[PDB]
RNA sequence: CCGGGCACUCUAACGGGACUGCCCGCGAAAGCGGGAGGAAGGAGGGGACGACGUCUGGUCAGCAUGGCCCUUACGGCCUGGGCGACACACGUGCUACAAUGCCCACUACAAAGCGAUGCCACCCGGCAACGGGGAGCUAAUCGCAAAAAGGUGGGCCCAGUUCGGAUUGGGGUCUGCAACCCGACCCCAUGAAGCCGGAAUCGCUAGUAAUCGCGGAUCAGCCAUGCCGCGGUGAAUACG
């Protein structure tokens, strides 16, 4: 992008919540095209977690991705023979990236044979404020302000 | 149930842990239970006497198995080498014996890389 | 009553060649099927561009086919007239049954 | 194209098999099209003057 | 009686037949779900009527050729759109700004020579 | 994985050429460029020369063998 | 996978046919 | 399916359509931002097309060509061999290491193409490859042709395992004068490495990437998992 800024795909509403950050967290659990198999896999996890929970799915959803998204991150940068890891704030825009990237990814990092359950646990596990996608999101964020020093690097 | 020679499949589908003989494989497991009439999809643990001494008698005598078969297979490999014969030949250079390329690739016959010494001037790629 | 198909590789020659051929038996058979357009089979050739190597250039060329049907019903008398020996396109072939 | 080898013109083959095509134009046998009875090469060439009725740019 | 439309997607034709009744779908002579049997996408095909508080006042009759189910799926949601108009023009006035009279142009683009597929490029080590 | 069909392939070139050398006992050999040729019973005894591509090898053929082809028994190239 | 002659898939791939993917 | 009808879908020729024309805002203009109507909006998407010139780039082995050189041989013919060697090294790819998966059923939904001594329906024989018989098509009309990914049901239960299909032993089928060197294919047995890959490095900005299958040229057959196209499902991201 060295013309314009590129202007955000805008996605399609849920196809049940009506919910485009839905889609989204689809798409990036979704391979090779599967949209299909990526929409089931979110849906029975969603009514994995209407059951072992009494809280509704979408708003479990919701938590969760708020509670994994990072307010602070370090992007290196060269500084006369040197690199340096800058702390810089996270774009509201990247945040939603990295966090439903995270959960995804956390999420097959888990145990559980079955996906739909890997998603179900890291889901509802992350709006209780564990799991390995908060963990991420907070080494990320040790891992700025831990550099603090640098910060004068405004960048 | 120790079928063929020293041969114990269990806590398994029958079909399967019968794969684990030498001279069995998904195709004859299949028939066996078949020509002798007995569910595949039991586990041997579930099997019934009746049932683990008719497979016996029936894969037993009825086919060349395990010590029988290596020792057959060895015999036929040891005579295409006796008599001059170029397959011969490849297995005892140990080398592939069905007209594949050995100038890369081979690795299943020839084993682990041997390397050595060459020449790293002009692209040699 | 008769089928007949237009086959060729240029589409002007055909369709000034059906046309040739309706009209003029317009006015003394039946008021025809007009000219039907059959479907194109395209033939493809691909050429790397230049005599040697560079397998990476290549050039298109194809030779389509088209195709035409007419069909003129009432095999009349003052048909095969206005029409049967009155030929004009040169790149055109022509088959006949009915 | 040695002369010597155009002989594959010679019905004569022996054994169908032994038949092969080579160009018509050029004498080439690596790259003969049967619709043309012409290499790549040949075939390019005559394309672009025209000679080839019907053949034109494939374009899509 | 009855009312008309098309809608062609990723080339994927749909007939769209409206009639006044329950909300009973036939495509290719079967039910809309007998078609689209689990396939979390369909419900998309039907959405044009939900617009504009229809389905509960029509019934749809729909043939369908080309393409694949989910490019079938979006000619289905325009021929449905088309036929709505044809039955009343005022149902543009707010079906259009959600889209759905509007055909998707973005068709499989071509695969061209030295390439892999249309851009995937060839691999090519140290250069 | 072997196959030919049904007409066990022979150039009767040596054929015909040894079910007569068979007639007036043996002989000492019969030196060939047909090594397409499939070896047959009525070839064991004899000594058959197969030219490898340079030179005619002696392949003294026996029972254990009268199935294989000519070739087989002439190697083609040389290694270390 | 797509290697596995005794399979659909194997045979599908090398475009064949056989006891494992018979003509319907 | 028949009668029947060209509405529709198509098939394929010819036209219409977009012009920053309209409205608002900014300019001095050209234009820029935005809004309407529109299938489409400001080069709508893809292609063909690549200036004067550079690299004494590539090709005397497509062909043409100046000059050299051999002219019972540096010409010509065969039969056989080699181009298919291997301690070893690299490029490009294919198939994988699995549960967002593998297997077996049942059932859907394409587009381009190719086919008269060629596609080959259907039937019988064979586990099958394929044999034998045989209808149809000069092919929008008959055949290749199954679409696969999907969807539905069932099995496997985390294991080098129902993952993976290398290698090897058998027994066969085709093409062909002939498959030893050196063919593809089928069936039984065998069931390797491989648990996601060091340093380093490649592609792609959307119907793109990633995935899934289909056709064609060459061609008897084939070593195509290569090329050249076709359509299905279909992302992520771009501060800068
Ligand atoms: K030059
Ligand atoms: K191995
Ligand atoms: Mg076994
Ligand atoms: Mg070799
Ligand atoms: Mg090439
Ligand atoms: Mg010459
Ligand atoms: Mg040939
Ligand atoms: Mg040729
Ligand atoms: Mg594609
Ligand atoms: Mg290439
Ligand atoms: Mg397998
Ligand atoms: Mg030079
Ligand atoms: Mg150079
Ligand atoms: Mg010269
Ligand atoms: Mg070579
Ligand atoms: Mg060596
Ligand atoms: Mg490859
Ligand atoms: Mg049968
Ligand atoms: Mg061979
Ligand atoms: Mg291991
Ligand atoms: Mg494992
Ligand atoms: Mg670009
Ligand atoms: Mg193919
Ligand atoms: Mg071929
Ligand atoms: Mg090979
Ligand atoms: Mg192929
Ligand atoms: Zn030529």
């Amino acid at each position: 992008a060295r013309r314009r800024r590129a202007e955000v795909r805008q996605l399609q509403p849920d196809l049940v919540y009506g919910d485009v950050l839905v889609t989204a967290f689809i798409n990036k659990i979704m391979r090779d095209g599967k949209k299909n198999l990526a929409a089931r896999i979110f849906y029975d996890a969603c009514k994995i977690i209407q059951e072992k929970t009494g809280q509704e799915p979408l708003k479990v959803f919701k938590q969760a991705v708020e509670n994994v998204k990072p307010r602070m991150e370090v992007r290196s940068r060269r500084v006369g023979g040197a690199n340096y890891q800058v702390p810089m704030e996270v774009s509201p825009r990247r945040q939603q990236s990295l966090a439903l990237r995270w959960l995804v990814q956390a999420a097959n990092q888990r145990p559980e044979r079955r996906a739909a359950v890997r998603i179900a646990h890291e889901l509802m596990d992350a709006a209780e404020g564990k799991g390995g996608a908060v963990k991420k999101k907070e080494d990320v964020e040790r891992m700025a302000e831990a550099n603090r020093a640098y910060a004068h690097y405004r960048w | 149930a120790r079928i063929a020679g020293v041969e114990i499949p269990r806590n398994k589908r029958v079909d399967v842990a019968l794969t684990y003989i030498y001279g069995i494989g998904k195709a004859r497991a299949k028939e066996a239970l078949e020509k002798t009439g007995i569910n595949p999809a039991t586990r041997v643990k579930d099997l019934t006497e009746a049932e683990v001494v008719r497979l016996r008698e029936y894969v037993e005598n009825t086919w060349k198995l395990e010590g029988e078969l290596r020792a057959e297979v060895a015999a036929n490999i040891k005579r295409l080498m006796d008599i001059g014969c170029y397959r011969g030949l490849r297995h005892r250079r140990g080398l592939p014996v069905r007209g594949q390329r050995t100038r890369t690739n081979a690795r299943t016959r020839k084993g682990p890389r041997k390397t050595v010494a060459g020449k790293k001037k002009a692209p040699r790629k | 009553k008769i089928r007949i198909k237009l086959r060729g590789f240029d589409h002007k020659t055909l369709d000034a060649s059906a046309q040739k051929i309706v009209e003029a038996a317009r006015r003394s058979g039946a008021q025809v099927s007009g000219p039907i357009p059959l479907p194109t089979r395209v033939r493809r050739f691909t050429v790397i561009r230049g005599p040697f190597k560079h397998k990476d250039s290549r050039e298109h060329f194809e030779l389509r086919t088209h195709n035409r049907l007419v069909d003129i019903i009432n095999p009349n008398r003052k048909t095969i007239e206005q029409l049967m020996t009155l030929d004009l396109p040169t790149g055109v072939e022509i088959e006949i049954k009915t | 194209a040695r002369k010597a080898l155009i002989e594959k013109a010679k019905r004569t083959p022996k054994f169908k098999v032994r038949a092969y095509t080579r160009c018509v134009r050029c004498g080439r046998a690596r790259s003969v099209y049967r619709f043309f009875g012409l290499c790549r090469i040949c075939l390019r060439e005559l394309a672009h003057k025209g000679q080839l009725p019907g053949v034109r740019k494939a374009s899509w | 009686e009855q009312y008309y439309g098309t809608g062609r997607r990723k080339e994927a034709v749909a007939r769209v037949f409206l009639r006044p009744g329950n909300g009973k779908v036939t495509v290719n002579g079967q039910d809309f779900n007998e078609y689209f049997q689990g396939l979390v996408r369909a419900v998309a095909a039907l959405e044009p009527l939900r617009a504009v508080d229809a389905l509960g006042r029509f019934d749809a009759y729909i043939t369908v050729r080309g393409g694949g189910k989910s490019g079938q799926i979006d000619a289905i949601k325009l021929g449905i759109a088309r036929a709505l108009v044809q039955y009343n023009p005022d149902y543009r006035a707010k079906l259009k700004p959600l889209g759905f009279l509007t055909r998707d142009a973005r068709v499989v683009e071509r695969k061209k020579y030295g390439k892999h597929k249309a851009r995937r490029a060839p691999q090519y080590s140290k250069r | 994985p072997r196959s030919l069909k049904k007409g066990v392939f022979v150039d009767d070139h040596l054929l015909e050429k040894v079910l007569e050398l068979n007639a007036k006992g043996e002989k000492r050999l019969i030196k060939t460029w047909s090594r397409r040729s499939t070896i047959v019973p009525e070839m064991v005894g004899h000594t058959i020369a197969v030219y490898n591509g340079k030179q005619h090898v002696p392949v003294y053929i026996t029972e254990n063998m009268v199935g294989h082809k000519l070739g087989e028994f002439a190697p083609t190239r040389t290694y270390r | 996978g797509k290697g596995d002659r005794r399979t659909r898939r194997g045979k599908i791939w090398r475009g064949t046919y056989g006891k494992y993917r018979p003509r319907k």
